[PDB]
């Protein structure tokens, strides 16, 4: 076991972790931050999708204790004192969800994708995101979320 | 889902991990992105009791210029690969290319030389690092050595890297003034592997062919090059009679293995079509 | 201002957001594997690498030595509480733990208890078990061979099984409707003739979350509590009860937030019991959560009906009969959700929109080394296939008189002044207007400027793309519930809602019903806004809690809206009745003296003097009028005496490359009509995603077996799943034909988007072959199988 | 005491058990599905024990 | 008071009181047992709990 | 500052860190969800934190956790064995000597050791052996029966 020091949404944790212990079981069962799912063990689905060190990461395909010193962010950090961020407001308004199983990947994903592309086409925005599977929504109202959170954040 | 236990290791130079390397022999592993690697491990398929990850080690990271080489750190996300201003100026055709490979969020942790170490046929850097005729440089116990793309691929996961060796860096000569490209891959879905692939790269002269480089993925136990292709343009004008021999002649060496992506009568005609879609693209891009 | 307070009311009709939203965005939401409970522990199960043969011994002392592991069973752990085998809802049984022998690669062999997950995966690979192969059974047909191995040893012997006789070992059974000696006279006399050979390839509903469970067994207080994935936790309680010997009211199941169901959560998987079992057993929690791989490979599959459909006509298009035979895979256990009296479900429904005068269906369930499964995708009980096959039939009849396919519905559909419509099968169609929707689909696209283009396109034999136009016009039939034709495990299938008004004027509802993503907790609550006056916003509902919720059967079929739905408005209504009663005593006037004006009881001529439902509400809580019992709630169980006919009309246009065989839908429009809409918003997603999962379906689905039996492409590597980009743009309309009987003329609509859209596919890529003599083609239609048959008909290039 | 029994025939008889599956099973032709019910009591007098 | 009987004769119940030690859930389960014929061990009562 | 300290409750080694001021009642029931045994003041009269501690009856609430490094404690998560109720529950049971059932707890654990310092304890002895914990409920009468029954169990 090693000793690990991962920022996550704001706040250091300091934990004694097995090498073999995916991110995202760590996140799920040592933090209890549950918002990022598993829909495969493929890397596929990316329901299990966390922002690290800046980037757009599938949890399910990463060590927890390469996470040492990183910047980590799950779905539990995005509203700020309560404010849903841009995205989450978007798929709300646009019904981007239904069972709500890939939205924490979709949000965290939606989250970074719009900073690395501030005014995306539909096109951008459907590549954007090839990462995430979704099996209710048809991806359509998806998009919308997506525009709708790009229109706020450029408000 | 679950990978088996492991002891981690992780390195902050090449020589450490080089060391590490030959302390723990066969039984270790050099992760790097760990999307071709821990996937086998949580199927259980590879199973090193020894994980020596090379992510800490900065001397395999950085893009940069010497003379008409550029120089790609082993460690280069594919991402950075496809925002790299440098690439995107000497090297267009990988800047392009890494677009078509996996997804977002996978390409903010392959890099290009695990693409290329892990040796499968079905990924894109092996023919591609072929058409724009990379070099590869290893570090050993011994010191550095440098190999070329086209020959580094022996076979199915496969290649001239040795198990005490870490590939450093990529170096691929910067595309002179002109220089038309290409890389047709014919796919299920977005994020999935070529049913059939082909990356070219060719200068023109006139009505004729100067310069011509085609490789093919997923069409064999491991990536090719297809010189007799080749010979069909070289210092030929540009034909439809031409760009059809080669493909006939990409065609002749083909291997595909049967899968869920189709046969091998399929994948061998698939094989033919992108030959010559790369090869009109390429034409189209030649000044 | 009265139009002000239904709006403020955001009740039926409104687009209303989500109530169920904010926990989902901001990831509070209550999955099964989300749960830890303490002393919790984790199972992990043993699973067979070959599809069938003989288990010669189990080897557990490794597993059991290993650091963490609490127990290794197997099926003699089983034998003593007789759950070595659980009955199913297609009258068979299934083994939980394979005993003397495996029927299907991937089965359940044993299971292993440890401290969590890791250690548990560890521990199934510890365990090692011994096998003789045997010759595996694969093609329906095969299985039906004289000399064709004995799948179920078990059932040896017997002459008869849920369904009527067995004419072999294999042989599930053979159901049939309609009038065979009429038909088959039909055909005989008929004047023109068609007969088509469909396989309906075996497809997996594959929802996000995958399958699991937390079972709890409190050996102090005597009761078990099981958090599940589960479709319909009442039954499966009832279920649990009759198995387990724990008296019902002492057995709790808690169908939590569910990551999709559609249709694959519905049944009890051998995970289930074996983690009741084991809770049992140590006398603490057990997780079980299947991973990706285990939900394909055993989990109820969808389809695998090979069809042979035929049609009777006369020379200008009017259908005078249809014909079916079915030859049905049903995997090695027939564990098929389904009405107790229909082990083919509705395939009977397959006369279509179409007045056929006669016709007749016969299916024959077969057994092969297979997971068992056959309905758990969007299919409303075998309606995909009934659809798809009359559908597909008709497209047949139109080449052949080379007649347009638009024309030749139009031509057999039943008119709006025929219903309620007797098919010749005996169904009892609502309600639907369908000439009215075609028209206004085939507008909407210009259809005849799209045959221009087609026609233009063929003319030139270099043109490097093939154009294809599918339209399909079909009829559902949703909302499963008359209990004197229509039972799950002995248990009519009618469902209930139970409202109780708090003194201040808001609710609570709960229904036997269980939401997976659709929206219920909003959409139900619209209904109950309307009825009474409350705002949807404070209506609070809940479902999937058998110790809270009333008993119903369920979701799934699109039963919520058609059943439960009913139960609600009438539960409602029995509420509004009473405040009726409550408001007179107040206003000092006699009922037949009130008006309901949105949210008040006003007297008739004098505005002024009114009582709101708040006002009722607290009366009734502070001192009810002689006669009336305090409170203000009712409960409510629906039987349905009809299911529910929403109907569709979807067109898609499609352009294939001659080159590659890759198909891309240039085009789809999906005009639905299920009666009065309760959220349109709500509507659209659903629809979205139906024709989604029929675009998965129709173009790259498919469970290939090899020669052995082995299982190929069970994983997000080849099974086919599309992203953001493979999913086309579609287009939506719609048309309101409210269901006479239904208590607020609403229809079931869910499934229909995915039963319409497979056809509509197929119909499309057949299409652009259509001119060089093909009829059909069968699924997936991906680039390689379409290249395939491009080469076939001298297209390719 | 805990069945419905035919007066002067013993030997027909349904227990509440039996009741209480068939009203999930097949309710009567006017009767809803189910066996339940709820009572608000508004007592018409106190209790005086001694 | 609300009663509901299961498919298979056991059944849950809850009143508008709560018990603080007096054995609601065996007297209440007793009333009811007489009343249906169903045995008070079976009958699970509950309270407390406003939804 | 917290003291790391190892206690054997109920035969299982319990390995924490508390500050020195803990009371071994909360330690029970805050770090080891223990919450059988009870508090009802702070003036040490009630019993119903009553847990055996090396071999005696002891108020947890006048009591340290960091005492009890080492040591052996009992509380009535553990009376009962492999499900089977110890002759003390199953004499309150029986006798119907509890009701709201917070004194309970401490009632079982003082109990399992009165039995053991007197097998067989006259009326008057139980009642004075189990002075030491209060009850609102019960009036008394039946624990005095429970422990009765409790005894002939023991001894039989
Ligand atoms: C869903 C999915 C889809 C994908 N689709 C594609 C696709 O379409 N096309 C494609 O090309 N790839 C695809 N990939 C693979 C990513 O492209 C492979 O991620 C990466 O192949 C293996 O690179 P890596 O950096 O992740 O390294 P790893 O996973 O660590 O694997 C590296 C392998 O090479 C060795 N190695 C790594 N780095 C070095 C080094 N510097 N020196 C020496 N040996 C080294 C390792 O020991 C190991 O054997 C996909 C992956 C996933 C999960
Ligand atoms: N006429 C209709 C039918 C369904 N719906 C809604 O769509 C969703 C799916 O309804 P459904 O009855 O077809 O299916 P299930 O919810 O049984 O899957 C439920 O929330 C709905 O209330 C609607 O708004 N109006
Ligand atoms: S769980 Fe599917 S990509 Fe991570
Ligand atoms: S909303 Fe259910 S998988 Fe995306
Ligand atoms: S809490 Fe009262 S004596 Fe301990
Ligand atoms: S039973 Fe309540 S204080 Fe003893």
């Amino acid at each position: 076991k090693k000793i690990i020091t991962v920022n996550v949404n704001g706040k250091a944790q300091e934990k004694a972790v097995e090498p073999r212990t995916l991110l995202i079981h760590f996140l799920r069962e040592e933090l209890n931050l549950t918002g990022a799912h598993i829909g495969c063990e493929t890397s596929h689905c990316g329901a299990c999708t966390v922002d690290i060190d800046g980037r757009s990461v599938k949890s399910c395909t990463h060590l927890a204790v390469q996470c040492d010193g990183s910047e980590v962010l799950t779905v539990e950090g995005l509203a700020n004192k309560g404010v849903l961020h841009a995205v989450q407001e978007g798929f709300y308004k646009e019904h981007g969800l239904q069972c709500g199983f890939c939205t924490p990947g979709m949000l965290m994903r939606a989250y970074r994708f719009l900073q690395e592309n501030p005014n995306p086409t539909e096109a951008e925005i459907r590549m954007g995101m090839t990462g995430n599977l979704c099996r209710c929504t048809g991806y359509q109202n998806i998009v919308k979320a997506v525009q709708y959170a790009a229109r706020k954040l450029q408000e | 889902m679950i990978p088996p236990r492991f002891e981690y290791h992780a390195p902050k130079s090449v020589g450490e991990a080089v060391a590490l390397l030959g302390q723990l022999g066969s039984d270790a592993k050099l992760l790097a992105g760990g999307h071709s690697l821990l996937p086998m491990m949580k199927l259980r398929f590879a199973q090193p009791e020894h994980l020596i990850d090379i992510n800490r080690i900065p001397e395999l990271r950085g893009i940069r210029e010497e003379g008409s080489t550029v120089v790609i750190g082993a460690m280069t996300v594919e991402n950075d690969l496809i925002s790299s201003p440098i690439v995107q100026a000497r090297l267009p055709l990988l800047a392009e290319a890494a677009k078509l490979i996996a997804d977002p969020q996978v390409r903010n942790r392959g890099t290009i030389g695990g693409d290329i170490a892990h040796g499968d046929p079905g990924n894109d850097h092996p023919a591609l690092s072929i058409a724009v005729e990379a070099h590869f440089v290893l570090e050993g116990p011994n010191g550095r050595r440098t190999v070329p793309a086209d020959g580094f691929f022996l076979g199915t996961y496969m290649t001239l890297l040795e198990e005490n060796e870490v590939m450093v860096e990529i170096r691929v000569p910067a595309f002179a003034a002109g220089t038309g490209w290409a890389y047709e891959k014919l796919k299920r879905k977005t994020g999935d592997w070529a049913t059939a692939g082909c990356a070219v790269v060719m200068r023109k002269s006139g009505g004729t062919v100067s310069h011509i480089r085609i490789a093919l993925t997923n069409v064999a136990p491991t990536a090719l090059r297809a010189e007799a292709a080749e010979a069909a343009l070289l210092g030929k004008a540009f034909t439809k009679e031409a760009v059809q021999a080669a493909a006939d002649a990409a065609i002749a060496i083909c291997e595909p293995a049967e899968d869920l992506r189709g046969d091998a009568d399929y994948k061998t005609a698939m094989a033919g079509q992108m030959v010559k879609r790369a090869l009109n693209a390429a034409w189209a891009r030649c000044a | 201002d009265a139009e002000a307070r239904e709006l403020a009311l955001a009740g039926m009709g409104a687009s209303r957001l989500r109530k169920e939203d904010a926990r989902f965005i901001q990831g509070k939401g209550n999955y099964v594997d989300d749960i830890k409970m303490p002393g919790m522990l984790h199972m992990d199960i043993v699973r067979a690498p070959i599809a069938h043969g003989r288990i010669k011994k189990i080897h557990k002392d490794a597993a059991l030595a290993m650091p963490g592991v609490h127990a290794v069973l197997t099926a003699e752990d089983l034998k003593p509480l007789k759950l070595h085998w659980m009955p199913t809802l297609a009258g068979d049984v299934a083994a939980v733990l394979a005993d003397e022998k495996v029927h299907f690669q991937m089965q359940e062999v044993a299971i292993v208890i440890a401290d969590d997950r890791y250690i548990a995966a560890d521990a199934v690979e510890a365990v090692k078990v011994e096998y003789d192969e045997l010759p595996v059974v694969i093609d329906p047909i095969d299985a039906l061979k004289p000399d064709a191995p004995v799948l179920r040893e078990d059932l040896a012997g017997k002459t008869s099984g849920a369904h009527g006789p067995r004419e072999h070992h294999n042989h599930i059974f053979t159901w049939g409707a309609g009038d065979k000696a009429a038909t088959d006279a039909v055909f005989a006399n008929a004047p023109v003739t068609v007969s088509q050979h469909m396989y309906y390839p075996r497809v997996h509903p594959c929802p996000l979350e995958t399958c699991g469970c937390v079972a709890s067994f409190d050996p102090i207080k005597g009761d078990l509590t099981t958090y599940i994935t589960s479709q319909a936790p009442h039954v499966v309680r009832t279920v649990v009860s009759m198995l387990s010997g724990i008296p019902e009211s002492k057995v709790r199941i808690v169908s939590p937030d569910i990551g999709g169901g559609f249709g694959n959560k519905v049944g009890i998987y051998p995970g289930y019991v074996c983690a009741i079992v084991a809770s049992i057993v140590l006398g603490r929690p057990v997780k079980w959560v299947e991973d990706r791989v285990e939900n394909i490979s055993t989990t109820a599959f969808a389809r695998d009906y090979h069809m042979d459909g035929e049609l009777a006509a006369t020379p200008d298009g009017k259908i005078l009969g249809l014909r079916v035979n079915v030859v049905a895979d049903h995997g090695a256990f027939d564990a098929c959700a389904d009405p107790t009296k229909f082990p083919a479900g509705l395939f009977h429904i397959c006369s279509g929109s179409y007045d056929i005068p006669r016709a007749h269906c016969s299916v024959k369930g077969v057994y092969t080394n297979k997971a068992p499964g056959g309905v758990a995708y969007r299919c409303s009980f075998r309606v995909t296939e009934a659809v798809y096959l009359i559908e597909r039939m008709v497209d047949v009849l139109a080449q052949k008189l080379n007649m347009d396919k638009a024309e030749i519905r139009a031509k057999n559909f039943i008119r709006k002044e025929q219903f309620p419509y007797t098919t010749q099968f005996g169904f009892e169609y609502d309600s639907g207007d369908y000439h009215t929707a075609l028209k206004k689909v085939l507008d909407a696209v210009d259809y005849p400027a799209l045959r221009a283009e087609q026609a233009a396109r063929r003319a030139d034999p270099n043109s490097p793309t093939l154009m294809g136009i599918g339209l399909v016009t079909f009829t559902e039939v949703v909302g499963a519930g008359p209990s004197k034709m229509c039972d799950i495990l002995g248990v009519g299938m009618f469902d209930s809602c139970e409202i109780r008004i708090h003194p201040t004027g808001s609710a609570i509802a709960r229904m036997g019903t269980i939401t997976q993503g659709q929206g219920h907790q909003t959409t139900y609550a619209q209904i109950i806004a309307t009825e009474l006056g409350i705002p949807s916003e404070v209506i609070q509902v809940e479902e999937g809690d058998t110790s809270t919720a009333p008993y119903g059967l369920g979701t799934y079929g699109s039963r919520s809206t058609p059943v439960a739905g009913a139960a609600i408005a009438l539960a409602a209504r029995k509420i509004h009745a009473k405040a009726r009663k409550i408001a007179a005593h107040m206003l000092e006037v006699n009922e037949n003296d009130l008006d309901w004006e949105v949210d008040r009881f006003k007297v008739k001529g004098d505005d002024s003097k009114f009582k709101t439902m708040a006002d009722i509400a607290w009366q009734a809580y502070h001192q009810p009028p002689a006669g009336l019992e305090p409170g203000l709630e009712a409960v409510h169980y629906y039987d349905p005496p009809n299911f529910t006919y929403p109907f569709g009309i979807y067109l898609c246009v499609v352009d294939i490359d001659r080159a590659t065989g890759e198909t891309k839908v240039r085009r789809f429009y999906a005009l639905d009509d299920c009666g009065t809409r309760i959220n349109p918003m709500i509507i659209e997603g659903q629809i979205h995603g139906g024709l989604t999962e029929g675009y998965a379906v129709a173009m790259g689905q498919q469970m290939p077996f090899d020669a052995q039996g082995n299982l190929l492409g069970n994983t997000l590597m080849d099974y086919f799943l599309p992203t953001a980009v493979e999913t086309p743009h579609w287009e939506t309309d719609h048309t309101v034909t409210p269901s006479p009987h239904h208590p607020i003329g609403a229809k079931g609509v869910a499934e229909s988007p995915h039963v319409g859209s497979i056809p509509t596919f197929t119909a499309a890529v057949v299409d652009a072959f259509a001119h060089v003599g093909v009829t059909h083609l069968d699924m997936p239609h991906t680039s390689y199988r379409v290249w395939k048959s491009l080469k076939e008909h001298n297209l390719a290039l």
